[PDB]
């Protein structure tokens, strides 16, 4: 119902009070709807009920109050009878302030405090000893003011935060009551359909299995709402301390410092062994101002509530269902799950590990190399949002639709296969609805960061390759996709490198994908065009960002050899370091560029800043390699603050900085 | 290589080579006019154009006003010799400015090279120069010569701002369209400019000034010049091709006249109002014209009218048209070369690319109608620069496109009377009743294209052959490709100024007859059953006068009374403004009004129910009566239920045809041809997907995006009207007071206007995000699915057809029919997703976050950094820096300033007087990394000393220090002061603030609390809403002013000062960016360095320190305590940080001599036992997941693993030490494990398995403490 007065006044004892306007309205809309005869209608009804419940519970709104930006959770007004008089909870919360959320609002009393006056025995003391005693008095007074602040903090807790935590616990209990009511509705509908329908028995079994997972997801959404209300009320209590307790502490301390300053000034003016100038010096040296009792610290006030219980809950309910980790130990290779969940891994013991982008990556032959990840959440269902992202580098050329990875039980589930030179993402539900999407230019012997986000709340399918939103579809017409608990990595017919496989139980947004991409890429490493790791003593070939299709050629002119593009034998490029113990090329390091001729030659910058080829080993000077974190592998070569850029048409390279930025960019292959 | 070879003066004597009298082609006869040759075949006539067209021989304004939104008419302009000299100087300057950029250089090179073709011969074997494409230059001696030229710049026609191209055609040909070309006369006036309004850049520059901006005249000259260049190559779209616009409905505009050539020239989103079908049509048509010209050149035998050789003319026209020459000299038009040339001329030389290269602020779409006329002056370098335009560098004008603002840079723009007066070309909109009627300007209304402009051949079936080629993708034009073509552009070839036979003394020529355009109806009256955006926006208007005006939410009364203004705000706002304010609380009342305005206008309503739309802006509802109904919550619910369809004034009439099936020609007994045919079928299917998506995108751009941009502009007008009405009411209240009371209050309207404009700017960035989301949502949800459905039907049809095709050829393909069948089934069962970023480059996430960080760093009004060998401002202002002699810089990181307690150790920053803080309301922020040593002497107690001072005459802001305290202080003019303090106590074992680098940030919202953040997290905040006018110091002093301690110093770096209140996430990003995640740190915060001993600390157990049990193979490392404590009474008490053994980082895989440790560095680690070093070595042969870690003699390390990989993560200045052997095996992170009662040092892979971090795992986080003088404790 939606009327607590009517709920109590209901003599029939039939209605039960609730505050889920979306769910209540949805139930009112399908009040005259036709009966749910088949499993498809049941899936539609269950998904709609889950979505309405999650939009009713987890919804929050940011509001700007006298204390900052706060996540006001609107349903508390209809959960704990907090300011129901106004039009909305938020309007009352703003026009009345945080202090209105509690009953007893004027509770702070001044602690009973005694401060020792300056002893008279110091009258016959020398200037230095009197000053030292005054310094000790100053230190003790500061410590006493800190103690008064701690007493005020404890008083604010015990008096004001007690009521707010009563609100917290009552609101959590209300959320649990609503969750139990919703689960009651779900179970009664499911039992009625089992007992009074002609649905096939296997469909009833799958319906039960799916309803279990839906109930688990409802529990997760309830936990999200509980965390939301907890954080909102914690912030409100801290802001109450800001706006109500601290000004009183400040006023009391202002009076106290005024009195202590008066006493100390009188004592100094009464001293006999002190000159007038020294009297003024001591008077101005031992004054108290607002800088001495200004103990407010927001980080400590918000860090009171941090605890080991919070960390354990946070890591136990971590969205990371699976995060594959891999490394090489002397003797063998260790591959497994690092998410802390119960996900079991069964992998073929012939899978090697080779360094990928940031960590090791599994190398798959494509025929007999199999990995199987078992986890209950992998079964998916009607109303669980999830996300799959990883690093993929194909080493095949097969156009045949060859399975890469996914969970597919009896044609039901999700999967991703190689196809043509790209990928295919397939989502098949029990009812037969299929979402089939094709991704182009993915299998290129290059690393690509693949992300899929299935969001059952807004019913959105997001697919990112590298860092581009390559697909944004609606899965509003996809019902239960219950599959096996096993996710299988096979990568049929294509040997490949797979790194950082990760499955989350939460949808992923574009910002998170961009952040993960740049965070993994920006590990102070120099990458060639193949997204791999550039290294020393490897025969590369140089290309420009603007002229990536046009390589670099070596040609003889003016008794020298110069490198240029053509609008010609392609030059071979290597990088050399000073230390022979360095293998890969890291960002921000010195390099000597080398060209493999009949006898090896090095690079140099001539007077005209042209790039000349020399034979002297020590005459070649050291350039600096850098790049931009916004770009994966477009590195830049510099020397003494001046980069290397393409010259004007005449097209060699020049060390000048009076042209466009695109000219400094380079790449290797 | 300057564009003009010499300085030209209008009073210079004639020369007959560059400065001379000339006679242009004309209908009858006229006197020669003085003209100047600026470049090869480019002339300038500093005179009003009154002779190129006899129809415009009068400078008096025509009886009918032009159907142009912006107009101006005066005759006395360009009548004096001084004015003509000014005109010449401005034209030359704009030409130089265009030539400065690479795009302009390419355009001018093509203009010079683009000589009109010689087609004045009736004999087909002779090339005769057309008479009308030359000029008669009078030699000084009396005789006259005839010279061929490409372009001639001339003065404007009767309308000064009517910049247009003119030319003289042949007897019957159309030289501007047949590829011949003709001489171009541009009626350009560099002494005037338009005034428009821009709003889409508030996302990038949130400090845009109010009023109208002024178009850079160089942009206008580039537009006219490329229009003339299109004329020169004879590829101009026929003017009869006009974008048709619907007109019947009331919300529709009375009309619009834009050519397809104008849309081609504008570029950007204007160039995509043309479907690929018509683009290919035009390209093929001009390809045919070029092939005709090539054929005409092939049948040439000799030349007429000059002594030039035949081969020379062949080469000249080959270079102009990029023709191909065979061994026999025959000329043919290569498809690739013509394609590249047409791309260069049409989709590269667009105005949008010129705006990108000039880095100026120009209206992106032609629908952005210019509003006013501004007289300017560009020759004085103090007013306009070649490389910078109105936005003078290193000045106030450089920042935020301010130099183009006509209310701020008011000395450079003079407002002029617009002859297209208010309500001249308009429509009357009436709501039935009395029937309330308003007038809305013609260019104020909605623009809707007609469906005729969108034609497609999708319904046309296509026949597939084996050798069929698949066209390349239509990539968007970016600066990468422009630079690509500039690199290969040939700038060396130039036309020769050959001498031709003398022509007639009076050249007879007639300008081409452009089609006569019928004027759209004027004064048309409509009637409505309800209000609209137009009525609602007009209800927000008012008049300036002496009558009190009131803000009332009732639209009807506001329409009925000019003294009442409709506002879409709450009743609280209207009650507050309406009620009379007494003199006492006027300033408080104004502050309340400012807060209510900045709150309600910035109101947001985030939602998660709908898929892509995240935020909603409720007040859009009542602002423009968008959709229907009245309640804001009604609008929010309707938008949730329906979507973007409510926003649009009209529903687009999308019509996607049934896709033409592909017919495959059967090939018999040829497997290769058959497989090629089916592969081409699939590729053509993919191309079909791409082109139907492109068609839908163009439809959305032409029919939906324009509506959204119009709504955005109308919302901007609504916000501006709200601010103007509120400010007028405030001004009336202020004027009601007496003069003495006005003297009492330091009330400046300018600061109020700036604050309200900034609040409107924030509201507008919110509205822009909301409308962009709504437009993309409508595109993805109501237009794409129709195309997807048609594509799926086409896929099924072609799937069946290709299955039949492969069935019919079972004999030809034996065995490989199953492969083909499954391949067809798989390829046709998939979908190609609609990636909008492939067609429009406005929706890239990388651009979004790059602009985010750019706005973080470049909005700083002071970005003081040390670069090269000097410390200087790096912002848009480059303020003056004075460095004292005793200011030290860290040799290892020369950006870490050190300031002592000395008079000659100070950094004085002289700010531009336009950025010094003198404002009652302006928000501002500052940030810097500071490092304050531990206080030692008791004199430091109660001894506050300013470190950064910008306080003048007891007013301004100052960062000051104190014992264990950092204070921020503000003091306005009224002497009332407010400070906010971060207190850190020194009586603690281990502290994160004592002699540690601290990222201090201060954000001051004059409507809210001024707050201080430490290390990225909020620490304190105090209210400053009552502070009045703060007038900061003109200079800013970096010195320790007041500290009695002689040895007290501070370290400071990265001092940035911003003009906006940084939000929390911006502060977090600043902290994690300036933290230099690529470089490891030590305990204090300095860069970790090789060959520098460090004491060890563990984050899990601070009380313990590292010690060796014994040296040898069987030895190990362990932790022991207690840490001890260093205390000086009543000042400090901390754990002793100089205990235990010391560690040294030694280079192993470092490829440079820099003594800086970066991420993932392979190194050795040495332990200093009794002032002797040992390698931190280990053996992997020992069992257990945690393997022991020991100290070993360096020569005796042998083959044992000793590689340590240094990892830095983001923080508590931690460092992670992975252990690996020579084979690159992760034998594990270094931490401690407890055996018996000894916490020995081990390496473990169990730490690697933990990625959740935080609790428990943290044992692996070490910290290195170098001996620093700040701590000062004895070792």
């Amino acid at each position: 119902s939606s009327d607590f007065l009517k709920v109590i006044s209901s003599k029939d004892r039939s209605l039960v009070y609730s505050f889920l306007d979306n769910t209540i309205d949805y139930l009112d809309s399908i009040k005259y709807d036709g009966p749910i005869d088949t499993d498809k209608k049941y899936y539609l009804w269950l998904k709609e009920i889950f979505r309405n419940y999650s939009f009713d519970m987890t919804e929050t709104q940011e509001v700007n109050t006298l204390c900052g930006f706060n996540k006001v959770v609107p349903w508390l007004g209809k959960a704990l009878n907090i300011l129901n008089t106004g039009n909305s909870f938020i309007e009352e919360f703003k026009t009345l302030g945080p202090i209105s959320l509690i009953n007893k609002k004027e509770n702070i009393t001044m602690p009973k405090i005694e401060i020792d006056e300056i002893p008279n025995s110091m009258l016959n003391l020398s200037f230095k000893d009197l000053s030292e005693n005054l310094f000790n008095i100053f230190s003790k007074n500061n410590s006493y003011f800190e103690k008064i602040y701690y007493d005020f903090l404890d008083q604010w807790w015990t008096q004001y935060y007690s009521q707010y935590f009563d609100l917290i616990c009552m609101a959590k209990r209300s959320v649990l009551a609503q969750e139990s009511l919703i689960k009651k509705i779900i179970q009664k509908k499911l039992s009625y359909l089992i007992g009074n329908s002609n649905i096939s028995s296997d469909n009833l079994a799958l319906m039960n299995l799916t309803t279990t997972n839906t109930l688990r997801d409802i529990s997760n959404e309830s936990q999200i709402a509980m965390n939301n209300v907890n954080n909102f009320l914690n912030n409100v209590a801290i802001c109450v301390f800001q706006t109500n307790i601290y000004p009183k502490f400040i006023s009391f301390m202002e009076q106290c410092i005024n009195n202590i300053n008066k006493n100390t000034r009188e004592f100094i003016q009464k001293c006999t062994n002190i000159t007038e100038n020294e009297k003024l010096q001591l008077i101005n040296q031992n004054i108290f101002s607002s800088l001495d009792f200004d103990f407010l610290n927001i980080e400590n006030l918000k860090s009171l509530f941090n605890s080991e219980t919070g960390l354990l809950i946070k890591e136990e309910t971590s969205p990371y269902e699976l995060v594959l980790y891999a490394f090489q130990e002397p003797g063998n290779n260790a591959i497994g799950d690092a998410s802390g969940k119960n996900t079991s891994i069964e992998y073929s013991k012939d899978i090697g590990l080779v360094y990928g982008i940031n960590s090791d990556a599994l190398y798959l032959n494509g025929s007999n190399q199999s990995i199987s990840f078992s986890n209950d959440f992998f079964e998916n269902g009607l109303t669980n949002s999830f996300s799959i992202y990883f690093w993929l580098r194909n080493l095949g050329k097969d156009t045949i639709k060859s399975k890469l990875i996914g969970s597919k039980e009896d044609n039901c589930g999700w999967e991703i296969y190689f196809q043509d030179t790209g990928l295919v993402f397939n989502m098949i539900d029990s009812n037969g609805n299929e979402k089939n999407i094709y991704l182009s230019d993915v299998s290129n012997n290059s690393w690509h960061y693949i992300t899929i986000s299935v969001d059952r709340l807004k019913e959105q399918l997001l697919i990112f390759i590298d860092d581009n939103l390559v697909a944004n579809e609606s899965i509003k017409e996809i019902l239960n996709i219950y599959s096996s608990n096993i996710i299988s990595l096979l990568s049929e017919n294509n040997p490949s490198y797979i790194e950082g496989l990760t499955i989350l139980n939460k949808p992923t947004t574009s910002q998170e994908v961009l952040s993960n991409y740049f965070k993994v890429l920006n590990n102070s490493y120099i990458r060639d065009s193949s997204e791999e790791r550039l290294e020393y003593n490897k025969t590369y070939q140089l290309y420009n960002y603007v002229f990536s299709e046009n390589p670099i050629y070596e040609i003889k002119q003016n008794n020298n050899i110069y490198l240029t593009i053509n609008n010609l034998q392609v030059s071979k490029f290597k990088l050399l370091s000073i230390n022979p113990n360095k293998q890969y090329v890291q960002k921000l390091d010195e390099v000597i560029i080398s060209v493999l001729d009949n006898m090896e030659k090095y690079i140099d910058i001539s007077e005209d800043n042209r790039l000349q080829l020399i034979d002297n080993k020590n005459n070649a000077k050291k350039m600096i390699i850098s790049n931009d974190i916004f770009i994966s592998n477009c590195l830049t070569l510099s020397y003494n603050g001046k980069y290397i850029c393409l010259s004007m048409k005449d097209n060699w390279m020049i060390c000048n900085n009076d042209m466009s930025k695109y000219l400094y960019l380079w790449s290797f292959k | 290589m300057p564009f003009v070879n010499k300085q030209f003066n209008y009073k210079d004597p004639v020369n007959g080579v560059d400065i001379a009298y000339i006679k242009i082609p004309n209908a009858g006869q006229m006197q020669p006019v003085k003209a100047f040759k600026i470049h090869n075949k480019i002339w300038v006539i500093p005179e009003r154009d009154t002779f190129t067209n006899p129809e415009e021989g009068d400078l008096n304004p025509p009886p009918e006003a032009k159907q142009v939104p912006v107009s101006y008419y005066d005759s006395t302009y360009l009548s004096t010799d001084n004015e003509k000299d000014n005109y010449l100087k401005g034209v030359t300057k704009l030409f130089e400015r265009i030539y400065s950029t690479d795009l302009g250089r390419m355009l001018l090179t093509s203009i010079v090279r683009g000589i009109p073709f010689w087609g004045g011969s009736t004999i087909d074997t002779e090339l005769k120069v057309i008479d009308t494409n030359c000029i008669n230059v009078i030699q000084p001696d009396g005789s006259y010569r005839s010279e061929e030229l490409n372009l001639v710049i001339i003065g404007p026609s009767a309308d000064i701002i009517q910049f247009e191209c003119k030319s003289f055609g042949h007897e019957v040909l159309n030289l501007t369209r047949n590829g011949y070309g003709s001489t171009q006369y541009i009626r350009f006036s560099p002494d005037f400019t338009f005034g428009f309004e821009e709003s889409l850049e508030v996302d990038t520059n949130p400090l845009l000034g109010a009023g109208k901006f002024a178009t850079d005249p160089a942009v206008t000259l580039a537009h006219q010049l490329i229009h003339a260049g299109h004329r020169l190559y004879g590829i101009a779209i026929n003017p009869n091709r006009v974008f048709k616009v619907n007109t019947n409905a009331y919300y529709e505009m009375s009309g619009l006249e834009v050519s397809f050539e104008e849309l081609r020239t504008f570029g950007g989103h204007d160039a995509k109002f043309i479907d690929s079908l018509q683009e290919n049509e035009f390209r093929l048509y001009y390809y045919n014209k070029f092939k005709d010209i090539a054929s005409t050149l092939n049948k040439a035998k000799s030349i007429v009218g000059t002594t030039a050789s035949l081969q020379y003319m062949k080469n000249v026209f080959k270079e102009k048209y990029l023709l191909s020459e065979d061994t026999s000299g025959k000329f043919s038009v290569d498809k690739l070369k013509f394609d590249k040339l047409y791309k260069m001329l049409t989709e590269i030389y667009t105005e949008d690319n010129f705006v990108k290269f000039f880095k100026v602020l120009n209206a992106k779409t032609f629908l952005n109608f210019d509003k006013a006329v501004f007289k300017i002056n560009i020759v004085p370098k103090v007013n306009y620069t070649i490389y910078d335009g109105f936005n003078l560098r290193n000045t106030n004008l450089a920042a935020n496109f301010n130099g183009q603002n006509t209310e701020i840079n008011n000395m450079n723009f003079t407002k002029l009377k617009n002859f297209t007066g208010l309500f001249e070309f308009y429509k009357l909109l009436c709501v039935r009743g009395n029937d309330l009627c308003i007038k809305v300007n013609n260019w104020d209304l909605f623009f809707s294209p007609s469906e005729d402009n969108f034609t497609n051949d999708l319904n046309k079936g296509e026949e597939i052959t084996s050798d069929t080629n698949i066209e390349a993708a239509e990539e968007n034009i970016s600066l990468d490709l422009i630079q690509q073509y500039y690199l290969t552009f040939n700038f060396d070839n130039e036309p020769e100024n050959i001498s031709i036979e003398n022509l007639s003394s009076d050249i007879i020529g007639q300008l081409e007859l452009m089609p006569n355009i019928e004027r759209f109806p004027n004064g048309k009256k409509y009637e409505l059953d309800k209000y609209t955006m137009f009525h609602y926006l007009r209800a927000q208007e008012f008049e300036h006068g002496k009558s009190r005006i009131a803000l009332t939410n009732s639209v009807n009364e506001a329409l009925l009374n000019p003294s009442r203004v409709y506002t879409f705000f709450s009743s609280d706002y209207v009650k507050k403004v309406n009620k009379a304010t007494e003199a006492a609380m006027f300033l408080g009342w104004v502050e309340q009004l400012v807060y209510d305005f900045t709150d309600e206008t910035s109101e947001v309503s985030t939602t998660d129910k709908i898929a892509d739309i995240t935020i909603i802006i409720p007040y859009i509802g009542p602002a423009l009566n968008i959709g229907n109904m009245l309640y804001k919550d009604d609008f929010v619910g309707a938008l949730i239920f329906s979507g973007a369809v409510i926003l649009l004034e009209f529903i687009p009439e999308i019509a996607i045809p049934v896709l033409g099936t592909f017919a495959l020609v059967s090939y018999i007994a040829n497997k290769v041809l058959t497989v090629q045919t089916i592969d081409n079928a699939l590729s053509k299917r993919n191309e079909k997907w791409d082109e139907v998506y492109k068609y839908i995108v163009t439809n959305w751009l032409a029919k939906v995006n324009t509506q959204i941009d119009l709504i955005r502009k109308k919302m901007k007008e609504a916000l501006e009207n709200q601010a103007e009405a509120t400010k007028a009411i405030i001004n009336y209240q202020y004027n009601q007071y007496t003069e003495e009371e006005k003297n009492n209050i330091n009330f400046n309207i300018d600061d109020l206007s700036s604050k309200l404009n900034e609040s409107i700017n924030k509201a507008m960035i919110n509205i822009n995000k909301f409308l962009n989301q709504c437009s993309v949502s409508y595109l993805m949800n109501s237009m794409i699915p129709y195309g997807v459905k048609r594509l799926e039907d086409f896929d099924a049809s072609l799937k069946d057809a290709l299955l039949k095709y492969i069935y019919d050829n079972r004999g030809t393909l034996i065995g490989q029919v199953d492969r083909l069948k499954d391949k067809v089934n798989n390829t046709l069962s998939t979908d190609i997703p609609f990636q909008l970023s492939k067609y429009v480059d406005n929706q890239r996430l990388l651009s979004t976050f790059t602009e985010y960080i750019k706005n973080i760093i470049n909005t700083s009004i002071l970005n003081l950094r040390y670069e090269s060998n000097h410390l200087i401002d790096l912002s848009r202002y480059a303020s003056k820096i004075n460095i004292g002699s005793k200011v030290n810089f860290d040799p290892i990181d020369k950006n870490q300033i050190q300031l002592f307690n000395l008079e000659s150790s100070k950094i004085e920053v002289i700010l531009k007087n336009a950025i010094v803080y003198n404002s009652m309301y302006e928000n501002f922020s500052t940030s810097f990394w500071i490092r304050i040593p531990k206080y030692f002497n008791s004199i430091s107690l109660n001894n506050e000393y300013t470190i950064i001072n910008c306080m003048e005459n007891n007013s301004g802001w100052k960062v000051s220090l104190n014992y264990g305290e950092i204070i921020w202080t503000l003091q306005d003019t009224q002497e009332i002061k407010q400070r906010v303090v971060f207190k850190y106590s020194q009586m603690i074992n281990i502290s994160d603030y004592i002699n540690r680098w601290i990222f201090v940030t201060i954000t001051n919202n004059r409507l809210n609390n001024s707050k201080i953040y430490i290390n990225g997290r909020l620490i304190d905040q105090k209210p400053i809403s009552n502070l009045g006018n703060i007038h900061a110091s003109n200079n800013i002093m970096f010195k320790l002013d007041g500290c009695r301690d002689t040895h007290r110093y501070i370290w400071i770096k990265y001092f940035n000062l911003f003009d906006k209140e940084l939000n929390e996430k911006e502060i977090k990003d600043l902290y994690d960016n300036q933290s230099n995640s690529g470089i490891l740190k030590d305990f204090w915060g300095d860069y970790l360095q090789y060959d520098k001993p460090y004491y060890m600390l563990n984050l899990y157990d601070p009380n313990k320190y590292v010690d060796v049990n014994n040296v040898g193979i069987r030895g190990y490392m362990y932790l022991k305590g207690p840490r001890g404590s260093v205390m000086t009474t009543n000042i400090y008490l901390n754990s002793s940080l100089y205990r235990g053994t010391k560690f040294i980082i030694k280079k192993y895989a470092s490829g440079n001599k820099d003594n800086i440790v970066r991420n993932n560095d392979r190194v050795y680690i040495n332990v200093v036992v009794k002032n002797k070093e040992y390698r931190l070595a280990t053996n992997a042969s020992q069992a257990g997941v945690e393997k022991i870690l020991s100290a070993l003699e360096i020569p005796d390390v042998g083959n044992l693993s000793q590689v340590v990989v240094m990892k830095s993560k983001n923080i508590t200045n931690k460092c992670k030490m992975n252990l690996q052997d020579n084979n690159g095996n992760d034998i594990g992170f270094i931490g401690f494990h407890q055996f018996n009662n000894i916490a020995k040092l081990v390496a473990s892979n169990w730490y690697n398995r933990q990625i959740e971090r935080s609790s428990r795992t943290l044992g692996c986080s070490w910290e290195f403490i170098p001996v620093d003088d700040g701590w000062g404790e004895r070792p």
